[PDB]
RNA sequence: UGUGAACGAUGAGGAAGAC
RNA sequence: GGAACUUGAGUGCAGAAGAGGAGAGUGGAAUUCCACGUGUAGCGGUGAAAUGCGUAGAGAUGUGGAGGAACACCAGUGGCGAAGGCGACUCUCUGGUCUGUAACUGACGCUGAGGAGCGAAAGCGUGGGGAGCGAACAGGAUUAGAUACCCUGGUAGUCCACGCCGUAAACGAUGAGUGCUAAGUGUUAGGGGGUUUCCGCCCCUUAGUGCUGCAGCUAACGCAUUAAGCACUCCGCCUGGGGAGU
């Protein structure tokens, strides 16, 4: 979906303050998931052109967004990058 | 998981017994998916605006029940394999 | 997509002229304050009084009205553009619309009057023009 | 300017209905026709109204209610 | 799937070949191996009764009970493997008895999956349940004329049928290229339409892979000549002249009924040539 | 009391050239 | 370049509806065909007719069966979607939009050549389907001629599945983003309040969308808080007609 408790957890585990809802690194985590869930729709069904444009945007948002944090902390960036096993 | 409201038809003219075979045989399938009861009523005999397959009325009866999300994938043709019911419908709970 | 609140706060002043209200609201910037000041000089405008409000704003601009009808300025334009620099050398500057006219030129000392940018010989950016 | 006649009747004693296990109020919906009411007599808000013909549709499929009669 | 051959040689211009993706295991349980001697299309008598047989790649037959007389007793799908004989591939069941029979294979069957062959069983494809308690319309393979003989009816690759309804004597069945007869209602059938429907798609592509078939080449009959067949003769590509298209044997073949006007199953053929 | 305008959507009344 | 801010923007919490996308199942009415019952000389079609169907019993009517396609009425300058476009119902997975106190991130924004994807209808390739409609075509009429408009038929197509093709008056002939600029009268979904338990009335505030109109703009027609008004940012495009989108 994701479900509801799925996000209470992962937003848990990446927040660097205790009430942490906002920053990028739970912003790209939350917007991974969905890629992901996104991804596998994607691959039950080809003919999911909206899917896929939207998969596109949401493309375009980590791209955005995975770039900021470049322009801002790069140790922090390596570290989630790293975390997450994403970005080439 | 999420609530479901259920509706079939059973035969008209079906023998009590046997309508006690299918409704035994509907609950223990209702149970074998999971499907946790949460209440239920019969609507019993009532006349039809227009015939099914040939029948001038019917058996209407329902089932309210907390469930997949999984269940109802294999409830359908399970409530299609038996000539005895005659239409099943399952409709979410969002009133 | 509020490229540039200067340009912008032309457009409402022009705007506001065309409307003939009292008063209109504006952002708060220092480079917005110091040429509203020199419109204040000028005397084109009545008053200008900003009032603090987290963060930035809010100033309250009041246009002045002639006492025979007609607006007090014939034309307000800004030359400066994002996408193409523009720069004036002190001798090049144009004195617009002749001797009523006055430019509004950013320069090193502060923004100035073409007739205090001649006194001072400093060269700036030329920010608008107001006639 | 400005008034309907008939208008709602449901909202004043609603809502939330039905979504559809009712039988009387639907046929209060129905027509002599078989056909829901228009909103100019019916009364009800687009969105009440089309929410209100799903329901009926599936009434439709609980056979609760004539598809097609006489007029 | 196709895998479509790059023309390296004018032989791969257009051949092609199947995925073999339902494939599981190289080689065939030795317990159900039979021999398959090719007579070659010859009479017992020796004399070759059909036309351009024999030549092909050896064969050898996996016993296949059509038939499933055992009921009540759960199976699962083991493997699946290639069948020589015929389009239509083999799956290899292993039942809880012990017992392993290699049966026909209908599409999406997965591995290790329930098949009980019993009259209680499920709908769910792979089982074999009698007729009467066939829902109407659901798709059906292998279908026995005749309870105990074996589901002569669609056994090749990609063939379906479906039930128009049924009573007591017979129960309707709408047989492949739309013909319908009224079956025995008694008579067992297997729910699901058979798989490799790609089996149609595929392109030989070469005279050479017809020999491993093996389909030996057919002459003309027009460049036959005239005491072998009825459209020889003549000075070069003779026109079919004659009165009526004909086989080499006295009967006319393009749109020249073949039946037998007087048949038993005459009475059970409700529809015929829908075309 | 109620005048025009405007929109979205029709119901059917038939055969004939050029400078 | 360093250090900060929340208003731009994103995320969250609490809600809101939508013919949004794809998959699977299901629905009733009607057209058509078949089978039988009923009953007999017309039926059908046009401006008029004729081709056509029908005593081998049609048309009509009653009943049953089969198959495909489309979703009436609800339906509303309603709604959703980037456009194209999406209108029976149910379920499965899923995109997007709007509102509200307000938590967090603290400019993380906008546009965008190349490039990539989607992209009506028609068409092409392969495998199925084909009830009706229907290019090509056949026949009958119309006319001086009728390779048409009309009628009776009817193939491809229209339908599905996997691909290609990437054209449309693909229009709002008005690019995308943002700020500001009299108003009015409806609707589409939200939010707050001023009496009332509620019903319901009134006022205000967001976004979608209809019309009328002030300023302003205009070759004129008209546009007009959905500018074509006043400004800003970026991309696409125009330079007389024919020859030629050759």
């Amino acid at each position: 979906a994701i479900t509801q408790e799925r996000k209470n957890q992962l937003i848990n585990e990446f927040k660097t303050h205790e009430s942490d809802t906002g920053s990028p690194e739970v912003q790209i985590a939350i917007l991974t998931d969905s890629i992901n869930n996104l991804n596998e729709h994607l691959r039950t069904h080809k003919k999911d052109h909206h899917s896929r444009r939207g998969l596109l945007k949401m493309v375009g948002k980590r791209r955005n967004l995975l770039t900021y944090l470049r322009n801002k902390d790069v140790t922090r960036y390596r570290e989630l990058i790293n975390k997450l096993g994403l970005r080439r | 998981m999420r609530k479901y409201e259920v509706m079939y038809i059973i035969r008209p003219n079906i023998d009590e017994e046997s309508k006690k075979a299918v409704i035994e045989r509907f609950n223990n399938v209702l149970t074998s998916n999971g499907a946790e009861i949460t209440g239920t009523k019969d609507w019993g005999k009532r006349r039809l605006a227009y015939e099914i397959n040939d029948f001038r009325d019917g058996f209407y009866q329902i089932v309210n029940v907390q469930s997949d999300a999984a269940a109802v994938q294999e409830f359908d043709r399970l409530a299609k394999i038996s000539d005895d019911i005659i239409r099943h419908i399952v409709v979410k709970e969002e009133e | 997509v509020m490229t540039d609140p200067i340009a912008d706060m032309l457009t409402r002043i022009r705007n506001a002229n065309m409307v003939r209200h009292e008063k209109l609201e504006i952002p708060a910037s220092k480079l917005k304050r110091e040429i509203a000041e020199i419109l204040k000089r000028e005397g084109f405008i009545r008053d200008v009084e900003f009032v603090e409000d987290s963060k930035q704003g809010i100033i309250r601009v009041f246009l002045k009205y002639g006492q025979n009808n007609e607006r007090v300025i014939t034309g307000l334009k800004r030359i400066s553009k994002p996408g193409l620099r523009v720069y004036a050398k002190s001798n090049e500057v144009p004195r617009v619309l002749n001797g009523l006219g006055i430019a509004i030129i950013s320069t090193s000392q502060g923004v100035l009057t073409d007739k205090e940018a001649r006194a001072k010989q400093a060269g700036g950016e030329v920010l608008a023009y107001v006639w | 300017r400005a008034k309907r006649r008939k208008v709602c009747y449901f909202t004043s004693n609603g809502i939330t209905h039905i979504d559809y296990k009712d039988v009387d109020l639907l046929k209060k919906f129905v027509s002599e026709r078989g056909k829901i009411l228009p909103r100019r007599v019916t009364g009800t808000n687009a969105k009440y109204q089309r929410k209100l013909t799903a329901a009926i549709k599936r009434a439709r499929q609980m056979a609760l209610l004539p598809y097609v009669s006489g007029e | 799937a196709i895998k479509k051959y790059k023309p390296t040689s004018n032989g791969r211009r257009g051949m092609t070949t199947s995925d073999f993706a339902e494939i599981t295991t190289d080689k065939p349980e030795k317990s159900l191996l039979a021999p398959l001697h090719k007579k070659g299309g010859r009479n017992n008598q020796g004399k070759l009764t059909v036309r351009h047989q024999g030549g092909g790649h050896k064969r050898q037959y996996r016993v296949i009970d059509f038939k499933r007389d055992k009921d009540g007793i759960p199976g699962r799908v083991a493997t699946v493997e290639y069948d020589p004989n015929r389009s239509a591939n083999i799956a290899l069941i292993n039942y809880a008895d012990g017992e392993k029979r290699y049966i026909l294979a209908p599409k999406g069957i997965q591995v290790g999956t329930e098949i009980m062959s019993g009259p209680e069983a499920d709908i769910k494809v792979g089982n074999a349940l009698p007729l009467i308690n066939i829902p109407v319309g659901t798709v059906v393979h292998n279908i026995e004329l005749k309870p105990g003989k074996g589901g002569q009816l669609v056994r090749s690759a990609g063939t379906s049928a479906q039930v128009l309804g049924k009573e007591g004597k017979y129960v309707l069945v709408r047989l492949n290229s739309g013909e319908v007869r009224m079956i025995l209602s008694a008579c067992r059938a297997s729910i699901g339409q058979v798989g490799n429907e790609q089996h149609e798609l595929i392109n030989i592509g070469k005279a050479g892979r017809s020999r491993w078939k093996g389909i030996r080449p057919t002459v003309r009959g027009s460049v036959m000549n005239p005491n072998d067949h009825p459209h020889g003769g003549g000075e070069g590509r003779a026109p079919i002249g004659r009165k009526s298209p004909m086989s080499p044997w006295g009967k006319p073949t393009l749109g020249f009924k073949t039946r037998k006007k007087k048949n038993k199953s005459d009475k059970f053929i409700v529809r015929r040539r829908k075309n």
